[PDB]
């Protein structure tokens, strides 16, 4: 294209791309707050927790590790951050 | 009561600084091991290029922690007092030269007392309450050099007036130019 | 998994290994758990068996002679029966295993 | 001595007398080491940080 | 060198001309000579006070030190109070307009006031030829902290 | 692996002059290719430049008038005399009037004219013209 | 990349670029600290005490959290281990192999297998000597070096 704005891509652009090839790199993952079912306690579950991470009340499973994105227990609600 | 939250004796304008802190601690619930042990070392008086002045405020190093969780009161208060005023909080940080080739050997200098690493530790502390998200250098064609800074649009509300004051005291401190741009 | 909490309680808690200190342990009730390698004498295995029936104390039986025993304890010398006096940070006492 | 090299009784006496004046001068070196950080550190930092170090810093000043 | 058998040898050593009077008793019980080697070198304590005799050393025996002050990388200390040291260099060949790595080993003769290992960099001095291949003594050590602090058994 | 970051910074400039590209993206940005990127500046053969600050080693966005026709490096960087530094203009630049031999000299990093006014020299870094 | 591959692929984290993360961490940097030591009383290692902070506790990095790494804490703490972590999971891989190696003679994949964590082990080894991490002449035995893993 030959003129190009490097410093001001496009928001959109940046979506696409990796992780490690924006401008500056950054992780695309996050950190979630879990209401587990059998009572209001918070654990922070990171995204990509790769095990299964327990609280004190419901201590079989939280979140699935799998290859990517961990997969919460089908009956949690979540918030990000 | 003055000389206890000062820890220097000159000069005037201060004390009226530390006149402002004896009768804003009359907030006992937060003043409890939140406002009291918290003494500052200095004043700086800077001129905005705007028309107006800026208030710096000298911190020992290992006291910043205190004053981040009451800054954003203590600013807001102070201001509303001192009007015709941008108030800020500076940390005391030595700076070591650097060693030459010739020279005899101090103990090993750390990076924290390094210029570059205290020039962006006194950035940092410049805009306080909102985190930067990005620096950038513009070396400009005629051999100028222009740093740009760039803020996390969460609550800069609280600093949208400043940047011009920023400016000044930066330059004031550094001699180094500095613009601000807040990504949204 | 019980080659690493076999270290942990090597590294952070009380043991004793060998026949006789074992025997002994058992027969002063300090004995928490004992651990009988593959190769042990049939002889040997079932007095070890029958003083910890009397003790009321757990036994498990490690997939392994003497000699891989001795190594899964941190010693280089062949080790026939170990006995956990009591566990440090390990949870080999609480895990089934 | 069951491998060779020590060529008679003279020569592992001297052998005997260089190991010991080696061995001690290396545990006089260790202890001397040991001595020192519990003495000058342990100690040091048991006493000359509670006692008075918060009496001259921040608090007698603040009057 | 204050032990280890001084006295080891057929013949008794000692600094010549250096009278110890047995009529008179000064506290001291042995006259040891000494000097300074000069060029900024300080002499050791261990020189001072030592009850070695080395007439080869170049603050208590018949030798100078003057010439070249050079320095290398111990590389031997298997020889009686002799060392090798290594003096490593870069030899310029002008037809690529680059360097190669070289090097010399150089027989010195070391004090007992010094204690070097291999590994120590070491400042010699260039004295008279101590021997069929010796040209040098052992002036000065830089054995400061050999960073082995670490290297040790942890608790 | 990245022996030069300079060699990898001036490549990508002259791949993006051919392609007639008005911007090129350098990665790591050492203080070398800033002071090489300065000189280039000084003498108008590129145009503005930034430094993107991420905490890992910087990287560089690099404006480009299109009146640069080459800027490689010399790769060792040889120690140069004075009496050298013709003997190298001679070999790398197009022409005596025009192009800069850049220096690495304790007085700084130069081109070879500035290194002739302060009676400095040092090691080659590379050429610009 | 790949030392010991022809693989280049690059499966990296990318970590934040803000030091001070992420705001809405509201536990201590001690109580992260005496967290940390507790999970190293379990005896894990500083790469498992950091995947369980991420995951179970908001600690996205212990560096930016407290004042500075896992194994630092551990050292300043006193339960450093005996050998660095990565050598000891090398020389436990090297282990395994040459285990699998004494029954299977003709697994000739796995004798190329073990000369290349060998090389691993060897290359790290020295340099945490030269690092002095590790004490001078200490030497992967591969013999009794089944003593040092279990
Ligand atoms: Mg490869
Ligand atoms: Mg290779
Ligand atoms: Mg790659």
């Amino acid at each position: 294209v030959l003129v190009q704005d490097l410093l001001h891509p496009t928001a959109a652009s940046e979506a696409r791309k990796h992780k490690l090839k924006t401008l500056v790199q950054g992780p695309r993952s996050y950190f979630l707050d879990v209401k587990c079912p059998g009572c209001l306690n918070i654990t922070t579950v990171f995204s990509h927790a790769q095990t299964a991470v327990t609280c004190e009340s419901c201590s079989t499973i939280l979140c699935t590790p799998t290859g990517g994105k961990a997969k919460l227990s089908e009956g949690t609600s979540f918030r990000r951050k | 009561p003055q000389a206890k939250i000062l820890s220097q004796a000159p000069t005037e304008l201060e004390l009226q600084v530390a006149q402002a802190f004896v009768e804003l601690e009359n907030s006992s619930p937060e003043l409890k091991a939140e406002l009291r042990p918290l003494q500052f070392k200095s004043i700086r008086e800077i001129d905005v290029a705007g028309g107006k002045k800026a208030l710096a405020i000298f911190v020992p190093v290992p006291s910043l922690a205190g004053f981040h969780k009451v800054q954003t009161k203590l600013t807001r208060e102070l201001e509303k007092k001192f009007q015709d005023r941008h108030v800020i909080f500076l940390a005391e940080r030595r700076i070591l030269p650097k060693p030459s080739r010739t020279s005899r050997q101090v103990q090993k200098r750390p990076r924290s007392r390094t210029l570059t690493a205290v020039h962006d530790k006194i950035l940092e502390d410049l805009v306080f309450p909102t985190e930067i998200v990005g620096k950038r250098v513009r070396y400009l064609v005629g051999g100028n050099k222009i740093q740009k800074v760039l803020l996390d649009s969460k609550d800069v509300q609280q600093i949208d007036y400043k940047l011009e004051s920023f400016q000044a005291v930066y330059n004031k401190l550094t001699g180094k130019q500095i613009v601000f741009e807040i990504p949204s | 998994s019980i080659n690493q909490k076999l270290a942990l309680v090597i590294k952070s808690g009380k043991y004793t290994l060998g026949y006789k200190s074992t025997v002994k342990s058992l027969r002063q009730g300090k004995s928490k758990l004992i651990i009988i390698a593959a190769n042990t004498p049939v002889l040997r295995k079932s007095e070890l068996e029958y003083y910890a029936m009397l003790s009321k104390t757990k036994v498990y039986y490690f997939q392994g002679g003497n000699n891989e025993l001795g190594t899964a304890v941190g010693k280089l010398f062949r080790v026939g029966v170990v006995s956990i006096l009591e566990a440090g940070d390990s949870d080999i006492l609480t895990t089934l295993a | 001595s069951k491998g060779n090299a020590f060529k008679h009784k003279r020569a592992l006496v001297e052998h005997i007398i260089q190991a010991k004046a080696d061995a001690q001068r290396e545990k006089a070196l260790n202890e001397e080491a040991e001595a020192r950080r519990l003495k000058n550190r342990a100690a040091r930092d048991r006493r000359a940080q509670r006692v008075a170090e918060k009496r001259d810093a921040l608090l007698k000043e603040d009057a | 060198s204050t032990e280890l058998t001084v006295q080891s040898e057929r013949a008794f050593q000692k600094q010549p001309h250096i009278f110890n009077n047995p009529k008179v008793k000064t506290s001291k019980r042995t006259k040891r000579w000494y000097k300074n080697a000069g060029l900024g070198f300080k002499t050791p304590k261990t020189a001072i006070e030592g009850s070695y005799i080395d007439k080869k050393c170049p603050f208590t025996g018949l030798v100078s030190i003057r010439g070249k002050i050079l320095t290398g990388t111990v590389v031997s200390t298997k020889m009686h109070r002799t060392i090798v040291i290594r003096r490593a260099y870069l030899h310029y060949i002008p037809k690529y307009n680059r360097y190669e790595k070289r090097h010399k080993n150089v027989p010195v003769h070391v004090s007992p006031a010094f204690r070097v290992q291999v590994g120590d960099i070491v400042t010699v001095g260039q004295c008279r030829p101590i021997s069929k291949t010796v040209r040098f003594n052992v002036v000065k050590v830089s054995a400061a902290a050999g960073k082995a602090n670490k290297q040790f058994a942890k608790f | 692996t990245r022996s030069s970051v300079l060699a990898d910074a001036l490549n990508a400039i002259n791949n993006a002059e051919k392609t007639g590209k008005r911007q090129v993206l350098i990665r790591p940005s050492s203080k070398v290719i800033i002071k090489f990127l300065q000189v280039m500046q000084k003498h108008g053969y590129i145009g503005e430049f930034e430094y993107i600050d991420d905490h890992r080693s910087g990287k560089i966005v690099v404006q480009l008038n299109g009146r640069l026709n080459k800027c490689g490096v010399i790769s060792p960087r040889f120690n140069v005399k004075i009496g050298d530094i013709e003997k190298w203009t001679a070999n790398l630049l197009p022409a005596r009037q025009f192009g800069y031999v850049i220096l690495t000299t304790s007085a700084g990093i130069m081109d070879h004219e500035e290194a002739r006014r302060k009676h400095v020299s040092g090691k080659i870094l590379g050429f610009v013209y | 990349g790949r030392m010991h591959s022809a693989g280049k692929g690059i499966s990296s984290s990318a970590i934040p670029y803000s030091r001070n993360a992420p705001a809405w961490f509201k536990l201590s940097s001690e109580s992260v600290i005496e967290q940390i030591v507790k999970y190293a009383r379990k005896g894990l290692t500083p790469s498992q005490i950091g995947v369980l902070l991420r995951d179970a506790h908001g600690v996205t990095q212990a560096r930016v959290i407290t004042g500075n790494k896992i194994m630092r804490i551990l050292k300043s703490n006193g339960l450093a281990p005996e050998i660095p972590e990565d050598l000891y999971y090398l020389i436990k891989k090297a282990v395994s192999v040459r285990k699998h190696l004494e029954r299977n003679r003709k697994d000739k994949d796995a004798k190329f297998r073990l000369i290349l964590i060998e090389s691993r082990i060897h290359r790290l080894a020295r340099y945490y000597r030269t690092v002095a991490v590790l004490p001078p002449n200490w030497k992967y035995e591969s013999a009794t070096a089944s003593a040092l893993v279990n």
